């Protein structure tokens, strides 16, 4: 509407997002460049100390890209909105300027958010695998508006004790995960090598999931339980447990 | 053709007017027309070339509109417009070249290239806007069947022909009476010669006539008529009509007598000019009749009398002449002329890409051969290619 | 240059469109552009210099804007606009004259006058609007390093030269073989003469060749080629090469034989025309090679055989000719032609104010010297002055 | 071109800087540029090579990016980068080869290949970054039409020419006066010989002149001038000017007298060096005029007097020589030179894939023909292909 | 000399790196150096002398800073930068020429022209950066 373009008739299932179409269809350099960044600002994958990590574009980390956003939306504040009623146009442009005039606060907020993310991500020990989950966390855009319009200049970074506690909890969960995998694999392999053909590996897998402490085993689908059994059967046994079994 | 011209005109206006610093009010309507062009061309696939050495080229159109708000144009706006305009200009040039190299005996006025045939669909009619050039204006008028008029400076209406006629001759070619002419471009030099200087002619007058039939009717024509023909006024060894031998011509120029230039339409005298030289106007004609007389001077000085004896041998041969130059004219059909480059452009495009000779035009677009046999199909194809060439000249 | 052209274009549009009784909607955009020009120029002091006899002139701009209140323009509005337009036209004409009379060897394409140098500042870029003239279009294309094109009717590409070459000669100049030519403007007349009429030639063929090197590349050229050269077809008395004596020329014109006109680019054959006369097209060339032959007629009537004996004396000298006129062409560089008045305007301005000879142009603005030694510096300066002259001609 | 150069530069910087163990701060900006390149190229389809034996290759990009938060690069990071770098380097090499084997007469500076034409689109402009190489800098300045020059060590400005001129000669070729020269690369060896040793010359001085017209202006040029031409200092048997016979040259070398070198630009004397040998500076010139003299030694020892008798036969022929080597220079146009490999790269690519001869360059990329007819269109195409070759040599 | 070299180096880097479409991360340090040069040079009057036929030239510096806040450099940015760069390059070339034509028997290593002597003051030392040639 700002550029007088015909409203996008977007089709669900299109391999391109609406912004990916808009980037090609919008000629203005400020808005097009901001759209390009937004289109290509996916996580980058990098292994640090053997842990896979999802890291941000460096322009997010230093907060510089907010300038581009500002530039883009500053352009949107100068646009005619050809056919729009003028009071509604004024309201939209004044909201655009409300976000625009907080450029310094938004740069500070972006840098703070990125720094906090990186500092707390240093404390992660298991690979940060990116999968589209079944359920989501619902994020209200009004909460985003609150964060954008209420952030000051008070830097808040994780406390060293908070970082150590987070790292300790992550390490404990990871170690318990590995140890329970070892116990389950050891018992399954021993039962197979002892020819205990009436043994149900389902009970072993359920005990494993229960000892992981974060699963309500009653709601685990059966196909996933059997897939877990199959994958546990394929793992080799840990040296200490295998020697004891020998 | 009108859609292709509109594409070219929009691109030309965009190049000329979308410039850094200019007020947006100078381009608002142009910007809307440019955006209409983008919308209409978007999502369409075109193919050009594939004939002769003209390369196959594919064109896909996915461009955004210009919607930025400004008071004056800046560098960003001009660069975006320049990228779009460069692509569109390349496409238009390739389409024009593809259409210029093609021809058909049937419906030679209709589009021949697939790209221009696709551009003739209804969905592209939105691109159409101002059609002010002479060639596109004449195209539209002819499609409406009103008079179309092409104005030519020195129209190339006469096919080249340096010829002669011997009304009296014999094997020695020493007592000859006849005419020799050069009809070339807009120019006609004609000369009637008598070796006996009308010594035995009735009333001592020899009458010469020269009829030149124009292949198309010319109107509002300005003509310069001069008494003498400089091209046939020097000694000359000419070939025999059958080429068996050569004869000698030793002109002595006498002023033409009883000069009558008639400009005829359908055999009817439209304009007549008697003993008139300089600038004359032929308002509407398809034929020129130059009638002039060699009159033996009744009174001669001894030096003059020495040149014209009573009988053979005739060493000096009496010659009267006429020069007729069409400075400007108007024709309903297209013609080559001294000021325009459409024939040159079409010939250059066909020669550069080694276009094989087709079934309509002569080899190499030789203008003499084309105008000698200026058939209706040839005229249609020539008008098509000339309009396309004028469209291409706006950009290239 | 674009700012100066935009000033002149705005003034021309104001003169043409600000007329009594016209709808304001006919002039709204023009009035906005004119007021933008007024705003941009206001508060700026300009000086047009005192080079030569041009008076030093000071220019101050303190003008009010043109009104927007009238539905139709009345006489009062037109009078006020006329006052402002007259002052601006005087300023623009003086700036153009100051720029035309100056030249530089180092940067001849850059502005030389102080006023045009000031107008190249960014603060004046707002004035810039539609650049639709051929010369300004070529200027902008050149600044971006794009293919430029100037279309010339009868381009003045050949420096004047009436010269001859004697391949065979002797002190008494009675057995001469060679060529004489005139290269003038767009025309080349060449004539090969043999006094013995190729009696002792290897096959009774005498070969003549004329090479004309064009100082610039010409494209899309329409060329009239005619067999005879009327300029070298009458008796002449000609100075010897050193001017020590004079020899006699008594041409008898024979038909040229094996006429081959070659249009060459980089020494490669681009176009070839054998025994073709009338209108031909040279698409891209920088050199012309006219090869022709004087062939002794194998069969002669008694008079013809009498003209050409077996040995000296030779009273009649066999001459073959060729005429080559460039009616129209396209060149990437600026040239004088028979239609445009740029060279005349620059020369007239330089002579009217007694401009001292500069380090770039010949000391009369003489075209033969300029086109003979068409250096890149000369070409840059000439393009600058011709563009400024085209700008001036819009108003003056 | 700038996008292709930036692709090559980004790949070179990735090879150089993305190395195991380096601080992430050493490569942060380079990693950003590399990721921008991946982003821009992803999802685009390219095709290279349908000319000569250059095989058709299809390129797709679906590469992942590089991490941005680690502190030091490790072997895993470099391994991730290397596959993408190799694919991109192969693509860039093929695009450069595709552009190097192509030419056009209309717009030789513009891209010719489909890949480089697509890279000229606006969306790829984001890849563009530091244009610091000499050839890309000159490309960018020349597009804006700014004064810029290429620096050449031993520029290859003289087309190969081993010729002689005889001012005194006769069929037996026993008493000859004239000059013989070799013009090759950056070297001019000239030698004036007199067989009589100026015994009968006025003041016993014989003057020799040699003019070399450079096809392009050389500026800020260092020249070594030595007073002998070792190339023409030994006995030679030399074909006659028409090859009908061979004559004998038996030099005896006398020092040249009144040596004057004039470096001229547009016929104006820019630099003049008299009797100066060693290093001289020619700041701006297009023509070299070497004047030297053979003077008889007024006093001769018995052997020297025996060498040169008062009359024929002349068995020892007095010769004076000059050698002129352009060590380094600056030219606004591209040239082959002893240091760069651009001409070698273009010729190698064209020969390896059997590229058919085009309309712009001579067959086999022959440099002598290319510099003999160094036209503006040839200059455009040569600059394009040389810039592409320099881009390619950044990775290959 | 190091200040003159740094002016020339900054200008060459600006001409090579400030190109349309480039990431700002490619020029961030260059833009900082360029703005430092602009700040240091602003308000200073220079005169390149009239030795021989070298024209007397006067130079005034009042320029705006090159902008930040762009993710990729656009055409407006490059145009403004090119205007400033052209003026600075003309000044640097004229200063270099004025220095190239002068000489002293003693202290001939020191600057000879007024412009370079002025540039040798402490206040211009801020312009100085990478001396790699
Ligand atoms: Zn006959
Ligand atoms: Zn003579
Ligand atoms: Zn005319
Ligand atoms: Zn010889």
């Amino acid at each position: 509407p700002a550029f007088g373009m015909q409203r996008m008739h977007y089709r669900n299932g299109d391999p391109q997002t609406p912004f990916q179409i808009a980037e090609q269809q919008i000629q203005n350099f400020q808005v097009a460049n901001w759209l390009h960044f937004v289109n290509n600002n996916q996580f980058r994958q990098v292994v640090i100390d053997g842990v896979l990590n999802q890291v941000l574009n460096d322009n997010i980390r230093n907060g510089h890209v907010v300038n581009q956003l500002m530039e883009a939306l500053m352009q949107l504040s100068r646009q005619q909105f050809p056919t729009m009623p003028v009071d509604y146009k004024r309201s939209i442009q004044r909201g655009i300027l409300l976000l625009s005039n907080r450029l310094g606060q938004l740069v500070d907020l972006t840098r703070l958010l990125a720094y906090n993310y990186e500092t707390l991500m240093a404390c992660i020990t298991m690979n940060m695998q990116h999968v589209q989950t079944l359920t989501t966390e619902k994020l209200q855009l009004t909460s985003v508006t609150s964060l954008c319009m209420l952030i000051g200049n008070a830097t808040v970074i994780p406390s060293p004790q908070t970082l150590f506690h987070y790292y300790n909890v992550n390490v404990n969960f990871h170690s318990n995960y590995n140890e329970r995998i070892n116990d389950a694999v050891a018992i399954i392999t021993a039962a197979n090598r002892l020819n205990l053909y009436q043994k149900k590996m389902k009970s072993i897998v359920e005990d494993f999931l229960k000892r992981l402490q974060i699963f309500d085993i009653s709601r685990v689908p059966d196909d996933q339980m059997y897939r877990l059994r199959d994958r546990l059967r394929l793992l080799p046994v840990e040296i200490r447990r295998l020697d004891i079994f020998n | 053709m009108d859609v292709l011209y509109s594409l070219s005109k929009t691109l030309k206006d965009a190049r000329d007017k979308i410039v850094e610093g200019t007020l947006y009010s100078n381009v608002s309507d142009l910007i809307q027309q440019f955006n209409q062009m983008i919308i209409t061309m978007n999502g369409n696939e075109f193919q050009t070339g594939g004939i002769g050495n003209l390369p196959i080229r594919n064109w896909n159109f996915d461009f955004g509109l210009l919607g930025t708000t400004l008071l004056n144009l800046d560098a960003n706006y001009v660069e975006t417009a320049r990228n779009t305009i460069d692509y569109f200009v390349d496409f238009v040039d390739n389409v024009c070249m593809d259409e210029m190299v093609r021809e058909s005996q049937r419906n030679g006025i209709a589009p021949q290239s697939d790209s221009l045939r696709k551009l003739s669909g209804i969905k592209f009619k939105r691109i159409n806007f101002d059609n002010s050039s002479e060639y596109i204006e004449n195209w539209n008028l002819q499609n409406r069947r009103q008079r179309t008029g092409f104005t030519f400076h020195k129209p190339n209406i006469f096919p080249y022909s340096a010829s002669f006629t011997l009304n009296r001759s014999q094997p020695a070619h020493d007592n000859l009476m006849g005419t020799m002419w050069l009809n070339a471009g807009s120019e006609i030099q004609v000369a009637g010669f008598d070796y006996s200087c009308a010594i035995n002619a009735p009333a001592n007058i020899q009458q010469f006539e020269h009829i030149v039939q124009l292949r198309r009717v010319l109107t509002t024509a300005t003509i310069t008529l001069l008494p003498d023909a400089e091209r046939f006024s020097f000694p000359r060894v000419i070939n025999s009509a059958d080429g068996a031998t050569t004869w000698y011509f030793n002109p002595v120029i006498l002023r033409p007598n009883n000069v009558e230039v008639e400009f005829l339409l359908n055999g009817q005298i439209i304009n007549t000019y008697q003993a008139r030289f300089g600038t004359i106007i032929a308002r509407n004609f398809d034929t020129i009749r130059l009638s002039f007389q060699l009159m033996r001077p009744p009174n001669m000085t001894p030096a003059v009398a020495a040149l014209f004896p009573n009988a053979q041998p005739f060493e000096h041969h009496a010659t009267v002449g006429l020069t007729l130059r069409i400075e400007s004219a108007v024709c309903e059909s297209v013609l080559a002329d001294a000021s325009k480059t459409m024939l040159a452009n079409v010939t250059s495009v066909r020669q550069e890409y080694a276009i094989p000779v087709g079934p309509v035009f002569p080899p190499g677009m030789n203008w003499t051969d084309l105008i000698t046999n200026y058939s209706p199909s040839r005229e249609d194809n020539l008008q098509r290619v000339f309009t396309v060439a004028s469209i291409r000249s706006m950009l290239v």
